[PDB]
This record gives C-alpha cells, structure tokens and sequence, in this order.
C-alpha cells in the first residue's frame, strides 16, 4: 500500500536507475522479464505493480533528453521489465545547459512526463513519495529536474519529494558550467525539495578504492553502492522490523528548519568479500565506521562542523540494545560534535531484512548493515566552494551568453547567488 | 537520431572528406559498394547520423561534394569509397576559383551556390532532427576559402540554431604555399568569426612534424594527413555515433569549450599515436594516453601551447576504461601545469567517455583545446596581410572580381580585435 | 588606410 | 601510396569490432548458485506436508 | 429473433463491411465459406448469430448485409474474395458507373434506378427477419454513393419502415486530411437531407483513427484495413448486447432514448478502450478505471474535436468482459470528480451503463491485443459545433465563388438546395448553441 | 456625478484614445453612431459620456494636436459621428519633435481654444473627478503642448487631479533622436504641476506581445489596446459596482509619498493569447505572481533592483478577498519583492465585479479574472539615470540646441532641466537609503 514512485532523470539518473532496479529485482526475487520464479507477499508493492498474469512492472519513469542511454536500457537485459512509455527519450539534449534543460527543450517533454506521472500515481493507493534521481552537473539533470519539481509542487501538495544528487567534487569535475548549473538548481529546488541526499563521485572513488580494494573502479560500482544506499532508505516501507522509519516522518526526525534539507549519507558495511569474514562486523563496529570522516559520501570533513540530527537505518539481525549502547558510546566522544539545541539527536530504525548481495558486484553478503544520514553544518563549506567558483567565473562573464541566447534573464544568476548566500547565512546562524 | 551533414568544399576539402568517409565507413562496417558487412548491432544502432538509408541494404553518405573544378571530383569518384556517394550531390563548376577569395565569393562561385543550397536543403529536410553541418575546406585556397564561406553564410542565415563546425586547414607558418595565401586566409577568417559555432584549425606543417617524428614515415603523404584529420573528426563525433559512460555531443563540446562567442578557434588532437613498428612494444594505459595528449609537439595547429594559457580543454576517450583514472589524470595534469591554465575558470577540462574504440585500437583518446596560443596564427596572418597591404600587391585581382579596400580593412581590423581580445583574456587576472 | 583601420577597430592598439 | 599508408593508426586492421558496451557488460543476467544448502529429503518432506 | 440489418453503401461502407463481417464470423464461429465447422455439437443450439446471419436449413449461414455501390471494382473484389460463398449472389448490388463524388449524381441520376432493386432486397431481408431491431447503415460523407445514394435510401426507408432505428455509421471529413474538394458540398447536402431521417449518427474521422493507430497501436504505417477493423470493434461493442448475456444489457432502443435529448442533437462521439497493442497490454493492468479514464482523454476521441470545449449531455458506456458495476460506479464517481470533464446543468444522471459478459474477440492477423475487458464510450457533447463550424466555413468559401455548382446543377440538383442546406445547418448550430448555454 | 475628462494630445495620445474609446463603447455598449441598441436605471456611462437629448452620448474627450490627418482618420472613420466636431482640435503645422516649438510658439495659438473646450466639458461636469492626459514623451505636440496644457490647467482648476498617461522613451527600441532633450524638458515643467504620471514605454510591450501573446506581428494598434485595458482597469470602479471601489482621489494619496515621487509602474495580468486560453483557468495567486514577475512590466525596468514603496492592486472580475489575502501574503513572504522599511504595510486592494471586456478582432481572450498592479517602486531611478546620461553626452558638444534656440528657448532651461532631474535622482537615493 505504501507505494513510492521513482523518477530517474538525466544520464546519471538513468544509470543509477539501471543499477537500483537490478538491486530491487534481486531483493524481491523478480526475474529480468518481470516474473517471479514459480512461487518458492506484498513487499514488492512499494516498487512494482502486479499486472494480473504474473508480471511486475516497476513504478519508475526513466527520462532523458538525449538518446542512446534510454536506448541502451531498452536494448539491455532489462528490456521486457520496463513499460515502453515510461522510458521517455528526447531528440536533442540540453548539452550541459540549465537554460536549455529548463526553458527550451524541456518544455515539450515535461507534458508527457507529467502525463506518465499522472498515470503511475493514479495506479497507486497510498503513495508515499517521489524519489528523484538526478545530477547537479548540468543539462537533463540540473534544469529538467528543476522544472519537474516545480511542476510537481504545483500539481501535488504535501507529498514527499526526496531527491538524490550527484553534487560535484572539490577537485574532480567533468564539466565547466557545473557551478552554474549547481547554483541555478540549488536556488529553485530549495523551496521545492524535502530531503536532498547529495553524494560525491570523488568520495565514492575513495571509498571503493580504500575499503572495497578496487584500484580500477567505474560508474557501475558507484551506482550499485548508491543503489545499496537507496534500498536501505526504502527498506522500511516494504520489510517489517523492530522500528520502521518511513519517508513521511524521516523529514520530521531529520531537518529542523525548512531550508536545511541537505543531509549527508554513509553506508558502512562496505568491505570486500576477500576481507569480509575474517572481520567480526557488529553494531558498534559499523556505528563507529559510520562516524568516520573518511567514510562519508561527500568530500567534506564533518569534524569542521556540528551535527544537528542523525538517523541510522539498521538492517539484519540488529537489536536495539547494542544500537543504543553504540550511540551512547558515540555520544561520549569529543570528536563527534553536537549542536547545543539538540540534546537527543539520534533517530534509528531497525529492519529485519538482511541486505541482498549482487551476484557480479563487489560487496560481501554481510549479516547486518547500517545507513547513516546526518544533517551536519559541514555542507556550508561545499556551498562556499561553489559560491567562490561561481563568483570567480561570473565576475568576467564566462559562459553566460549560452544561457542568455537560449533564453534567460541575466538577473537569474544574481538571484541564485543571493539565495545561496542566504543559505550560507542560514547555516552560519544554525552553527553558532 | 541527430544528423550531421558533411560539406566537402575545395580540393583540400574533397580529399580530406574522401578519407573521412573511409574511416567512418570502416568504423561502421560499410563496404565501398554500400552494404553492411558488420557484426555488432551497435554499428547499425546509430548509422543515421551520417548515412541515409537507400534501397535494399545500401547506405548513402549525407555529404555534398562541392568544387569549382572537375579534377579532384573525378579523383574522388575514381578512388576508393568513391562509388558510395550519390551521383546527385556532386556539384561542380566548369571554370575554377583560381585560388581567389573574390572569385569564390562574388563571381561564379556565387552562381553555383544556388544549386549547392538546393542540394543542402534537400539533404537537410530529408531528416527528423538535424544536429548540424560539418564543413571541410582550406583557408588559403579558392572555393574552399571563398564559396565555402559563402555557403557558411547562406546556411547560417537559413538555419541559425543548429551546430555548424568547420575543420579548416590553416596555411603553414613556414615555406610559402599560395601567393594570395594571407589575403584568402584573412577574408575567410573574417567570415568565420561571426558565422560558425566552432572552428578546428589544422596545420599542414604540424601534421608533417607529427608524421615524420611520431609515425616515422619517410613519405609524409596527403593520404596519411587526411587519415589523421579523419580520425580526429571521428573522435569528435563518436559520442553521437556510439554510446558510452559519459556522452558529450558537438553542442556539449561547444558549450563547455566556448566561453565567449568570438573565441571558437580550437586546436585539435588525437594521441593514440606511435610509429608502426613500435605499436606492439607500447602499452595503452590511460595516464600514458593523457601524457601523449597533453603534449605541445603532438598538436595539429602549430602555435606552441606553452606560449600562452589554455582557456578550455575537451577530451573524448573511446575505450573500456576507469573513470577514476581519467578524473585523477586530468586533476594531475591541471595541478602540474597550473600556470598554463586560466585561473578565472576553475577545472578547465571537459571529459567524455565512449566505450567503443575504433577498429584495431583498444583505447583511443582525442583532444580539443581552446587556448590563447592560437593568437600567434592570426598575428602572423595579419603580419603578411599588412606587409603586402602597404605595398598594394595582388589586390588588383580582388578589385577586378569585385571587392576592395574597405572590407579588406574590415577583415584586418576584425583579426586585430580577435588578437587583442585573446591577449586580454590571456593576461587577465582574477582580482 | 591606417587611419581608417584605427577608426573602425573595436580594440585599437599601436 | 597516394591513398595513404595501411596501419598508421593501428597495426591490426583485423579482429572485426568489439560488440560489448559497459552497461551490457556489467548489468548482465544475475546468476544464482544452486549449491543445495537445505537438503533433498527435508525439501521433499516440507513440500509434501505443506501440500 | 433478435435481428438487425446491415446496409453497407459506398466504397467506405463496403470496406467497413469487409472488416466487420469477418469479425462477426470469428465471434460466432462461422468459418469463411458460410458454414459452421464440424464437431460443433453443444447444448442450446448456439443461437446467438441471428442478429447478423440467418440459417438456411442446410448449415449455411447467409448474412443480413445489403452491400451496395454504384461502381463494380470494390464490390467485385468482395465477390471474388474469400467470402464469395458466404455472401448471397443477389446481395452485392452493383451499378455501371459511380456517382463520381457528386451528391446530385447520386440522388437524381444513375443512382436512382437500383433503388427499387435495393429496396426489394431490404424488403426480403426484412420479412426474413421476425424481430427486426435496427438498420446499421455504413457510409462516408466524402461524396458520391456514400452520401447521395445513402441519403436517398434512408429517405425511402423512413417512409417504408416507419420508426425503425436507422443507426448511421458515417465517415465524417477530417479537419485537415481530405480526399475530395466537393466534400463540403456533399456533406452539407447529406446532413441537411438526413437530419430529419437519422436517429443516431456515429461519425468518425480518418485523421482521428490515424493518430490513435499511430500512438496507441505503436505501428508506424496503418491503413484503411486497420481503421475499418477498429470501426468493426466499435460496432461489435455496440451490438454485443443483442446477442450475448450481460449483467446490464443495453439494446439499441434503450441506447437511443438514453442518448439523444432532442430529435436534432443526434450526433454522438464514439471511443474504444483499450486500443492497446500486445507489447504494452502485457505490461499494463488495463483495469476498469484505466479503460474509463482513457475514454475521456481528449486526444483519444474518434472525432477531431476535444470535449474540453463543450459540455457532456449524455454518455453511454458499453463494457465487455470481466467488469463489475461497482468498479463501473467508482469510475463514474472519479469522472464526475474530474474538473475538465464538465456536464450540462439539466442532466444530473448523465450516464447509461451497460455490461456484456462476453469478452471482445480478436482477429487473427489483427493488431489489437487479447484483452479481457473493454469499454465503448458513446458521448453526446456540444463540442461537435466546432466541426460543424469548420465544415460551414469551408462551404461558405466554396459557395461564395459558386465553384463546382455547375456539376450539381447539370446533374439535376436545384440551385436553392444549397441555400436550404446552409440554412438547415445554421439552424442546427443555433440549436447546439442554445442547448449548450 | 463622478465624471472624468480625457485629453488626448499628440499622435500617440490620439491613437491610444482611439483604442480607449473603442474599448469604452464596447464596455458601455454604444454604436459608432453614438446611439443605443434599442435598449438591449443604467447611467454607468456617465463617467465618460454625456446624454445629450435623444440618445446621443458624446465622449468627454478632447483630441488635440498641432498636426493634421491623424485626427482626420477619426473624422472620416467609423467613429465619425460619435465625437462632437469642436472636440477634435487640429492644427496646420506640426511641432516636429521640438519642445520649444510646441511650447513657446505654434502651440500658443491652440491653448486658448483647447482650454475653452475643456471649460465647456467641465461646466457639464457635475463633480469632475479629474483629467486623464494621454501623450508620449517622444517630443513635439505631445511634449510641449502637453506641458503647456498641464501648466494652464494647474493655474486654472486648482488641485483637480491630473493623471498623466505618458509613453516613456523605450531604451533600445526607439525611433527619435531628440527624445533625451524633449523628455527631460517635459519632466522639468511637469514635475510641479502633475499629480501622478503613468509612464509605459514601447519595448516592454513589444516583449510582452512577443512572449505572452504568442504572436510575431503586433503593431501600435494592440499596444494601444493594452494601454486601453490599463486605463479601463484604472477607471472601472467609478462606473461599475464592486466590493472595494477606488476613485481618482485616493489613488494619489495611496501611491504618492512626497510631492515629487509620482511615477508608478503599470502592469497587467493575465494578458493572454486569443488562440490559447482554454488550457487552464488562471488563478488569483498566479496572476498576482505574474504581476510581480520582472518580465510583465510595461516599462523596461526590472523591479528587483529597487525596493517597493507602495502598490495598488486592481482586481477585476471573479476575484475573492480570501484569494487576495493569500496572494498578498505570499508576495509579502517572498524575498525578491522587498519593500521599503518605512512603509511596512504597503498595499491597497480594489475588487470590482465587472469582468474585463474583450474586443472583437483583438488579441486578448475572455478571462473571468484580471488585476492591474501599479507600484511606485524606486527602480525607475535607472531609467532616469540612463536618460540623464544620454542627455549629458548629447548636450556635451551642444548638439541640436540651435533649433530650440531659434524656436525661442534660451540656453538656461536645458541646464535647469538637467539639475532638476539630478535633484530627482538625489531624492530617490535619499528615499531608498
Ligand atoms: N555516480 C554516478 N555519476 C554519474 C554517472 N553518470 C554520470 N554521472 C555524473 O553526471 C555528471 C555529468 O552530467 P550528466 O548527469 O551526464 O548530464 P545529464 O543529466 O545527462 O544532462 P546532459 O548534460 O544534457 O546530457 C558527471 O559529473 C558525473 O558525476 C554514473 O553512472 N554514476
Ligand atoms: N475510415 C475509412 N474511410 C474510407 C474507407 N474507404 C473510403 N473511405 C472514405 O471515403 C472517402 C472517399 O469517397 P468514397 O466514400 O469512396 O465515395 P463513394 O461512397 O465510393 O461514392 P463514389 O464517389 O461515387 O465512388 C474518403 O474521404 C475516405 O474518408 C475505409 O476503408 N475506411
Ligand atoms: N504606445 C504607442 N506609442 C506611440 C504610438 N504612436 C507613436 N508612439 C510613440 O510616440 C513617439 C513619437 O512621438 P509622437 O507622440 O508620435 O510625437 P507627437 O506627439 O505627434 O508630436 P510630433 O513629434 O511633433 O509629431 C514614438 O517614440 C512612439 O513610441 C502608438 O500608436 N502607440
Ligand atoms: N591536410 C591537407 N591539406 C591539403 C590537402 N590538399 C591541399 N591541402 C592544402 O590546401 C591548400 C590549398 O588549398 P586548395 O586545395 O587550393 O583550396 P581550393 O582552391 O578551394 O580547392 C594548400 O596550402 C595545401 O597545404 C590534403 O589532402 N590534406
Ligand atoms: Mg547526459
Ligand atoms: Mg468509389
Ligand atoms: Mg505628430
């Protein structure tokens, strides 16, 4: 009954969707053609809808403005799983341009996208949330997801609009107008989003290089680990457990003030199958593994900021006794700084379902797992980094004629800079 | 389903495109007779970017071969991959441009241009979503430098939205080449500034240096030069042609490489590049590919990039590689050569990854560079222009076939403004 | 022609 | 040699062309082991008594 | 005993008859030679075919079709086709020359001597029947035999049979797609002369069925065979209640009295759901809510006029298959909650619901998927006034310069017939406006 | 009661008046003869018309200029019998884009006769609300003669509210060269005698008609139609009944802080294409947001660089005061709509029941709701700054001054106008700080 609908927008979103729907099919025992294998349940209802003959189509919309990636999804092994209309593709992309993805090309696609969202939400009784997977890098991400969230905020009401973002690195960059796209998206999704889980490709590279022992990793590994994150988020909506934390009140237990919906993330039974079973992974061990600056999803040191609230989602044979024995030992550390106005700053949810290993991946089939989500003040450094880069280019009119000529008032950049400056002041007056 | 239409103009353009349609037919499994002798479905997945479907299993290239002479057109028709072209988009004159910009632009070059626009209009309206136009020509020639720029102007007037890239062969710094060389180069670049979206400057002596030193070929050969240029274009358009981890088409390259509109003069590169006897002796790793790419002696426009700063760098990698090594390699080169990049734009590197290498190679990588070092080219061209403009030499031909001193000075002042703004953006500081 | 060149130039120099 | 020199870019003008992209090479059919962790007689008795 | 007579007239009517008699044969198990197959023993006699066929005593099931056209090509193709044994030889009425896209030539000339033959054939097919319910007359508004001869035949049937339900299935001209230039003249004249004789006139646009087959069927190049098969599905969903059991059966008389408010507003709009293909029917649930919500979608109509520019007056749902009146009423409640679907003020209960138990039958070699439930939407909207206005605008432009009038005048139509038809449709538009307000 | 005199001076004023009186007749349905349609308690036309005898409503307007042919389309057109012939006042030689020519010369021969006709209209006026003076700041008879009429009416009629509809010179899309002279010469002599001046340029209306109307060839005609819709939304409450009715006597005291800051900015919403209206029923909160977007402004001046002083909301149609309250609350909670500190409460709403009237053959569509926001923002100092900078670099080497000197204006009035507008800029800076 607790359905949840996913919008994978952008090439990054489509690839992460291809990873996470593989993970969801593995978790719920769904073959790639959409069938259960014989019989030997309702946990598939949050992500799949049973047709009537035995076929389970997903509650996903894969939209991208350029071809070949939706086409590669259509050609790949998950071909008969997806409905043909929910794989929306365009002709010409935005080509790393917020103006192109928001004002010119995205206008003739958003109508069909909203029609598909209307059909999927009408085929839902008790919809919980919208999981929007996009990249802040630019194009079909930064701009078209902004337009989609604006239209969703106009159409729907208090429905949850959780986003997953591929927020850029301090050093690693595969684009030049990336700070422009990020600063123009964090202006317009800041009044339209509910929880923004930002991950950083450089940090995932360090995680899979140091912990998973892969010196030659790729986007497949990155998207599979992000898939593990989002599966740990949505496991409470589908699997029963000791304490269930759903999306409608995760926001209530996480974000204190409305424009601070920027938590980090951490998955930390992240060890390869070679090391794996020599170790004795316990609740306390994975808790101090999560409370580690080197294990975070974003290249920002949490030791430079305070923790406002945290939410741990445990999975497997985990018990509340060592859960709240571990969080007390966490609270009695000098390094883990907490803000003064939140004495009780932990919310945990224990789920009985063990994680599902991917046969072809790199995680070990562990008995227990934990997903930390912390609303820290260390993301203000990342905001300051993008604001410095934006000022450094925008001081001398770099790369602005593309946006202006494809149709955008020049004051939009100034308004976005004002909004991010106000966000920095919000984080500063929270931290003090 | 984006479409690129090719527009070989001039002898140089025709000879270069005859090798271009060889390389992007042997990368798609298309034989000279026009059928599909391929194995993978990835070759037929996106063959419409360059080939119109014909009757049967035949595929016809979407190219308009234009020349004011029949000689190189007959050579293209008689050579390999010469029976693949349609025998309608063979538009040719009977007089010749005589290596004259005035004869190409305000003479019978403007008479055949009506039929050229008719053929281009037909081959562009026989599509569904045109990406744009790809013009191959030479700046120091006739109909390539003249009628080619006229064709650019007409198409930019007709379709002022789509991409239009020009793989222009730039005259050499040394030797002499044509005697009306810098007049033609001046009057062509003056119309290249305000009419094209991106221009790839290709230098014959840079190609000679690469062929003699890296490939160690005793005979340099125009076929080898056109093969290098053709491989560069294939590496440019491989993101449209084949899928990959991180696609970046021509418009994405233009967005990430053109900060200001009159700064689209690029310096191309393609550096899986060794001598033929030492190919099996050398590894093909990502850092070594990056090392060969970021080299001034591998550059294809002369104009030594150590003599200036890079505005932007674009790199398109064809292979089954790791994004971690690619990102750390660009971070490493940016941190090492920090003084050779403009500080006011952080992270001056665009990354594209297409997981289909060309046939034979296991990992290729091509290079595009927008830098202030290209201002030396226009400085030299303006130097010979004013040297033979203060003496009134070889201007009688231009006044005889129509155009004269005031637009000569317009072109010269246009390059002076271009050189001055390149120098300004080279020497501009942050604060 | 030098005075006309310096007259029509957007960024005149020397 | 007016057309050009054979090789020059790659020596092996052979071996056809590769057919596998990254997503179709990685996201394959997930194979599961059938190593029989439960037991034949226990399985049979379970289905029989369930039915 | 439940009996209905199909009169196909014009090339469009004959081809639609070709596409629907194959569907009737598939539904009732008649193999194409006109005989029931062997080993067909069953209780009850399987006597559901009497609404379309009539058993002869020897196992041969001759149909009740009045295939008629003025030119022998398409009718002779039917005569030489696979249903040559099936159709009676004195039922494919053919002429020497066609009316040649001329209402006057179809209504006052060479059309008017096969009238007695076709009326005698209708008379024989009528007194063969015992419980005759309606005449389904299939034709086109394009012109010629489909307009003039159809109109004259309906005029004769009105004074020959009385108040029998003469249902019309007409190919209305598309707003942009056209085949003839005299289509406005022919359509104005035939609508004027059949406004007082028809009872319900189901018009369909070729362009509308074109983009339905382009979008929903996902096939790039359909043709008239596919369009006529879809129209055949429409007619089968209409007439299934006279031959199959249902929880709520709606026959033609109950249908007409629950559809038409006034005896001039009798131009309903048809819609089918689902019209989906197999590759997407395998994915979609296709429940009652989905098939009802697909009916009110403006681009899913069969006449190129969106119902958002108007008001619903009376709707008729005809479901087929495993559908329940509870889910039907839930769908009706959702439709009445929908804001863009607005009903007229003088009709609170503007729905007529009818369920038939028999699921729709798919044609082998067809493109429609094997679905277990379906719905036929038959609405009465005042949004057809736009179509009437476009047709009137075209007629005014063509009659301002008196182009093509000499053909009609020479063939025999009086010049004042154009003025009378113009005033009649102006009155019809005024009636639509005053009903809508 | 509650009569109002409209004075259209200049070619722009005459064409705006043509569109305005067409809209007025279609609102108060009156045939071009001036009769009534045979009667389908209604004296609602009495604000703008006067019943003379047996159904001969003549407009309370003065079409005055110095140049012919342009009142002659009115005299020879479809509205040839509606206007009283003495109101249509013409001349013989044009002022020809010269403020000194229109002020110290040939405009002197027409001011007495146009003042006589103004007096004859005001004698029939029993409770005159004020004058609506329609002109352009481009120059000529719309500049000099309008300024002279403003001076003479301020001398004669006392306070007698004198709302001044003006076509401000558009920034880039412009057609006259002496506009930086003529506009500042008008403002210097109109600043003390006018009470509230609605300036609306042409380039912003061109952008509005390009974007919202989805049409590619609008001429001056539907520009004047939009200006007619603006003036109808202003003076609709004096003729139609509504929940809140605002006259021409409170608009000044609600948008004029000091007796120099009287230059508000008029916006309209929802301006919509006739071919595209059925898609969505446009809501009150949305159309207030559309007014407050920095793109629907009828002057090319983005309000994001100037703090608002006060606003008049002018809801018209199917508007509910709860929708008004919610819309103004959302606007106040928005951050890019920053008001000035000394004016914490900064609105005045007026809700009228009569919906706007669509003109047949026009570009707009029938809407059940509309609103005409007018804000007296501080952003217009940038338009004054660019006007003064044009005037400075034009008057530097004494360009075109000899024409004005020969016409009669000496050298000192140019410097006086420049220093007066500089004092106006200093007043805006002192208010904004
Ligand atoms: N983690 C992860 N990030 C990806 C992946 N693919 C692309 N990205 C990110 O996406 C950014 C590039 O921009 P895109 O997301 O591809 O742009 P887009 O959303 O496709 O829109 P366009 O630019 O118009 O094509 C890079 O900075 C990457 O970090 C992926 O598979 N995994
Ligand atoms: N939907 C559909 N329409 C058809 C079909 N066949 C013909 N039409 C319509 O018929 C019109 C052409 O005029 P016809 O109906 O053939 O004329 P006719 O009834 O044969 O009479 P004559 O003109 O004398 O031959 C076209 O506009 C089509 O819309 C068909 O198979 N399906
Ligand atoms: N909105 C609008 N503005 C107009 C119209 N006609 C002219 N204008 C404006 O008027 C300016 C030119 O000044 P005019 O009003 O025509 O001059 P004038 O009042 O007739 O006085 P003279 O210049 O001496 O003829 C132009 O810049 C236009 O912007 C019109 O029909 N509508
Ligand atoms: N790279 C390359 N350059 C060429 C080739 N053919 C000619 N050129 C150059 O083009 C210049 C002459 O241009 P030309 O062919 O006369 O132009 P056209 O008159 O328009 O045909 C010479 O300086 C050559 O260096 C070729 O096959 N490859
Ligand atoms: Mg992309
Ligand atoms: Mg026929
Ligand atoms: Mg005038």
């Amino acid at each position: 009954m607790r359905e949840c609908i996913s919008i994978h927008v952008g090439q990054a979103g489509v690839q992460i969707g291809n990873a996470c729907w593989e993970l969801y099919c593995l978790e719920h025992g769904i073959q790639p053609d959409g069938q259960m294998p014989s019989d030997k349940d309702d946990s598939f209802n949050t992500f799949f809808s049973e047709t009537g003959a035995g076929k389970h189509v997903p509650r996903a919309v894969f939209v991208d403005l350029e071809p070949t990636v939706v086409d590669e999804v259509r050609t790949g092994t998950y071909r008969q799983l997806f409905h043909p209309e929910q794989l929306i593709t365009g002709k010409e992309d935005a080509a790393n341009n917020y103006a192109r993805g928001h004002y010119t090309i995205g206008k003739e696609i958003v109508d069909l996208v909203l029609d598909r969202i209307r059909k999927l939400a009408d085929q839902c009784t008790g919809l919980q949330g919208f999981l929007i997977f996009h990249s802040f890098g630019g194009g079909t991400g930064s701009g078209f997801a902004s337009l989609l969230m604006e239209r969703l905020s106009v159409d729907y009401g208090k429905k949850s609009k959780l986003e997953f973002a591929i927020y850029p690195a301090p050093q690693i960059s595969t684009a030049v107008v990336e700070p422009y796209n990020t600063i123009l998206t964090t202006h317009t999704t800041l009044e339209h989003s509910d929880c923004a889980f930002m991950v950083d490709n450089e940090a995932i590279y360090d995680i899979c290089r140091r912990n998973l022992d892969i010196e030659r990793p790729t986007y497949t590994n990155l998207n599979r680990l992000i898939a593990q994150i989002v599966s740990s988020i949505t496991a409470s909506l589908r699997f029963d457990g000791a304490l269930n934390v759903d999306l409608t009140e995760f926001q209530t237990n996480l974000v204190p003030y409305p424009r601070i919906h920027f938590p980090l993330a951490t998955y930390a039974p992240v060890i390869s199958a070679e090391k794996a079973y020599h170790e004795q992974l316990s609740v306390a061990e994975i808790t101090n593994a999560c409370f580690e600056p080197a294990n975070q999803m974003v290249k920002c040191d949490p030791r430079h900021g305070k923790y406002m609230a945290c939410c741990m989602l445990y999975r497997g044979d985990v018990v509340p006794k060592d859960v709240n024995a571990a969080i007390a030992t966490i609270k009695t550390k000098r390094t883990i700084q907490f803000v003064d106005w939140c004495p009780t700053g932990f919310k945990v949810g224990i789920n009985y379902q063990p994680p599902t290993v991917v046969p072809g991946g790199d995680l070990a089939k562990v008995q227990r797992a934990v997903c930390m989500l912390s609303n820290t003040t260390a993301i203000a450094e990342a905001w300051a980094r993008l604001d410095h880069k934006f000022d450094l280019m925008y001081a001398k009119r770099a790369f602005v004629h593309w946006y202006v000529g494809e149709g955008m008032e020049e004051g939009e950049f100034s308004e976005a800079r004002e909004d991010l400056a106000a966000l920095e002041k919000d984080y500063e007056e929270v931290g003090v | 389903m984006r479409e690129i239409v090719h527009m070989q103009a001039g002898q140089c353009g025709n000879q270069i495109g005859a090798k271009f349609w060889e390389v992007i037919s042997d990368e798609h499994g298309i034989d000279p007779t026009g059928t599909y002798h391929g194995d993978s479905d990835l070759q037929l997945e996106r063959i419409n970017v360059y080939y119109n479907e014909a009757t049967g299993g035949k595929y016809v290239p979407r190219a308009v071969l234009v020349d004011l002479e029949p000689g190189t057109m007959d050579s293209v028709r008689s050579g390999p991959f010469g029976q693949i072209f349609r025998p309608d988009n063979f538009v040719f004159g009977q007089s010749g441009a005589g290596n004259n910009w005035a004869k190409g632009h305000y003479t019978e070059g403007a008479e055949l241009v009506d039929s050229v626009l008719d053929v281009v209009r037909k081959e562009a309206e026989s599509c569904d979503c045109l990406q744009g136009f790809q013009l191959t020509h030479s700046l120091g020639g006739g109909t390539g430098s003249g009628m080619g720029t006229l064709l650019i102007s007409k198409i930019r007037e007709e379709y002022p939205d789509r991409i239009m890239n020009t793989f222009s062969v730039v005259p050499s710094p040394k030797v002499s080449d044509t005697v009306v060389e810098p007049y033609n180069a001046t009057l062509s670049v003056h119309q290249l500034v305000e009419n094209t979206d991106e221009t790839y400057c290709i230098d014959n002596e840079a190609l000679y240096d690469i062929c003699f030193r890296t490939l160690k070929l005793t005979t340099p050969t125009y076929g080898d030069l056109n093969h290098l240029v053709s491989a560069t274009m294939s590496g440019v358009t491989t993101c449209l042609r084949f899928p990959g981890q991180l696609n970046a088409d021509l418009r994405k390259l233009a967005v990430n490489m053109v900060p200001f509109p009159r700064l689209h003069f690029f310096m191309p590169g393609f550096a899986p590049l060794t001598s033929r006897g030492s190919q099996q002796y050398r590894a093909l790793t990502v850092p070594e590919l990056t090392q060969q790419m970021f080299d001034a002696k591998n550059m294809m426009a002369a104009c030594d990039p150590r003599h200036g700063r890079y505005l932007t760098v674009a790199a398109i990698f064809r292979g089954r590689m790791s994004m971690k090594e690619v990102d750390e390699q660009m971070l490493n080169v940016q941190n090492k050569n920090s003084s050779y990049f403009v500080e006011w734009i952080p992270n001056n590197v665009k990354t594209a990854v297409c997981d289909i290498p060309p046939r034979g190679l296991k990992m290729s990588a091509t290079f595009i560079g927008n830098s202030t070092a290209i201002q030396e080219l226009f400085k030299r061209i303006s130097e010979q222009f004013t040297a033979m403009f203060r003496r009134k030499a070889f201007l009688h031909w231009y006044t005889g076939e129509g155009m004269d001193e005031m637009e000569f000075t317009e072109a010269e002042s246009n390059m002076n403004d271009l050189v001055s703004e390149y120098q300004q953006y080279q020497d501009a500081t942050a604060e | 022609n030098l005075m006309y060149l310096k007259n029509i130039a957007k960024y005149p120099q020397w | 040699y007016k057309d050009g020199h054979k090789g020059i870019l790659t020596r092996e003008l052979d071996t056809a062309v590769e057919k596998e992209s990254n997503s179709m090479g990685s996201y394959q059919r997930p194979a599961q082991c059938g190593v029989r962790t439960v037991g034949r007689k226990k399985e049979l008795m379970e289905r029989a008594l369930y039915a």
